[PDB]
């Protein structure tokens, strides 16, 4: 019923950056998960997804530079970025988009990649 | 145009077991000679003779 | 399997009479335990 | 994959008139899985309709929105001036993930 994004900053390229996306009440753990990100200047482009199966697609562009897992008690997806850029640098967004509706989506904490 | 289209599936399996295989094929027949040395194979049957 | 209906007042005759081959199962199960059917309800 | 021109890029409206709001897809697309969803840049977004059948909610749903083949719009009724927001225009195929890329409303 309510959703935080929490953990994302400012850090180096190269390195690993630790991000929380979490809820309230609302029991996603076995939902669909869908990551998002917005670069400034730039629209908003879809990068990543994980379903209740074990199953991981990503992003053509970045694949394998991404980690996503879920709590296993709480509703809460903890996420890593793995060999970062500096252009990668854009806000994120964590959604639980269901192929029929795709609703309640976050407003997602500001973070920029830089040195 | 393509991407939309009723692609009727069907998908085949199989596997080995102690029982016996069904599905061998039609075979070969021949029927060649009947007064000449030949070399027969009647059945799994494997022999030389008039 | 056999049948013979040669029989004449009682018991079983003597004679002989052998047993031809009937049908083959490819059924790879073990076998224990033996019962009949006796269905006249 | 799939290329959508969401059109027009500028727009010089006005609360309180008919507005008719365009995206244009690559081949044939159907509309039981398109999205619309409204966007605040700065804040969360909203959701406007799935399928473009029944409309979403938060919403007084008056939004006339649908579309087949390459043609997919909406018709709004009477426009608000709290809808002055960046609405996106979505088609999803459950293997195949594209986005389409939002159109500016102002005055």
């Amino acid at each position: 019923v309510q959703l935080v994004q929490s953990g994302g900053g400012l850090v180096q390229p190269g390195g690993s950056l630790r991000l929380s996306c979490a809820a309230s009440g609302i029991t996603v753990s076995a939902n669909y998960m869908n990551w998002v990100r917005q670069a400034p200047g730039k629209g908003l482009e879809w990068v990543s997804l994980i379903y209740a199966g074990g199953s991981t697609f990503y992003a053509d562009s970045v694949k394998g530079r991404f980690t996503i897992s879920r709590h296993n008690s709480n509703n809460t997806l903890y996420l890593q970025m793995n060999s970062l850029r500096p252009e990668d640098t854009a806000m994120y967004y964590c959604a639980r988009d269901l192929l029929e509706a795709g609703g309640m989506d976050v407003w997602g904490q500001g973070t920029a990649v830089t040195v | 145009g393509v991407g939309h289209q009723p692609y009727r599936v069907v998908v085949l399996s199989f596997e080995l077991l102690h029982a016996p295989a069904t599905v061998c094929g039609p075979k070969k027949s021949t029927n060649l000679v009947k007064n000449k040395c030949v070399n027969f194979n009647f059945n799994g049957l494997t022999g030389t003779g008039v | 399997s056999k049948h013979t209906p040669i029989n004449l007042g009682r018991d079983l005759p003597q004679g002989f009479s052998a047993l031809e081959p009937l049908v083959d199962l490819p059924i790879g199960i073990n076998i224990t335990r033996f019962q009949t059917l006796l269905a006249l309800h | 994959e799939l290329v959508l021109t969401q059109s027009p890029g500028t727009l010089s409206l006005s609360p309180g008139e008919r507005a008719t709001l365009s995206c244009r897809a690559s081949l044939s697309v159907s509309s039981n899985f398109l999205a619309w969803y409204q966007q605040k840049p700065g804040q969360a977004p909203r959701l406007l309709v799935y399928g473009a059948s029944s409309r979403a909610t938060d919403i007084p749903d008056r939004i006339s929105g649908s579309g087949s083949g390459t043609d997919f719009t909406l018709n709004i009724s009477r426009l608000e001036p709290e809808d002055f927001a960046v609405y996106y225009c979505q088609y999803s195929d459950g293997s195949s993930w594209t986005f389409g890329q939002g159109t500016r409303l102002e005055i």
